[PDB]
């Protein structure tokens, strides 16, 4: 158990096989934790005829990006 | 680079703070110890608990605030806000 508390730490490592660590230890903690709600806006925003009946179509309404 | 060279260095200064105060208590130590028992990728991973407010991770605070403020920036660059 002595070689058990004499595994290299962190801050015996070289520092960049440490900022490689750090580099996906980062994404797991924090990136991939990280939640932001744009559903509800994105599909709004998709399904809106934007300015079409006044856009000179003279025709039938033109599907919207969401269709 | 800077990140990693401040928690490097406090790593460190943890894990002298624990051999030159093994004496007070060796379970406390074997305890204390867990940390650098742990393999290099556990470590980093138990490090990196800043976010929310479970605070198992033992990293000063004013380390704390560089890796919680950079996040808020990148999400500012990110556009996610």
């Amino acid at each position: 158990v002595v070689a058990c508390f004499r595994m290299a730490p962190l801050y015996n490592l070289p520092r960049h096989r440490a900022v490689n660590l750090f580099l996906q230890g980062y994404e797991k903690s924090w990136i991939e934790t990280e939640e932001h709600y744009f559903e509800d806006k994105l599909i709004e925003d998709l399904a809106k005829p934007g300015a079409e009946p006044p856009e000179e179509d003279e025709g039938t309404k033109r599907v919207d990006p969401l269709h | 680079d800077d990140f990693v060279a401040k928690l490097q260095d406090n790593q460190r200064f943890r894990y002298n703070e624990v051999m030159q105060a093994l004496n007070m208590s060796a379970a406390l130590t074997a305890r204390k110890t867990k940390e650098f028992r742990s393999p290099p990728q556990e470590q980093i991973n138990m490090l990196l608990n800043f976010k929310d407010d479970k605070s198992e991770c033992p990293c000063p605070e004013e380390i704390r605030d560089q890796l919680l403020d950079f996040h808020e920036d990148l999400m500012t660059h990110c556009g996610i806000e």
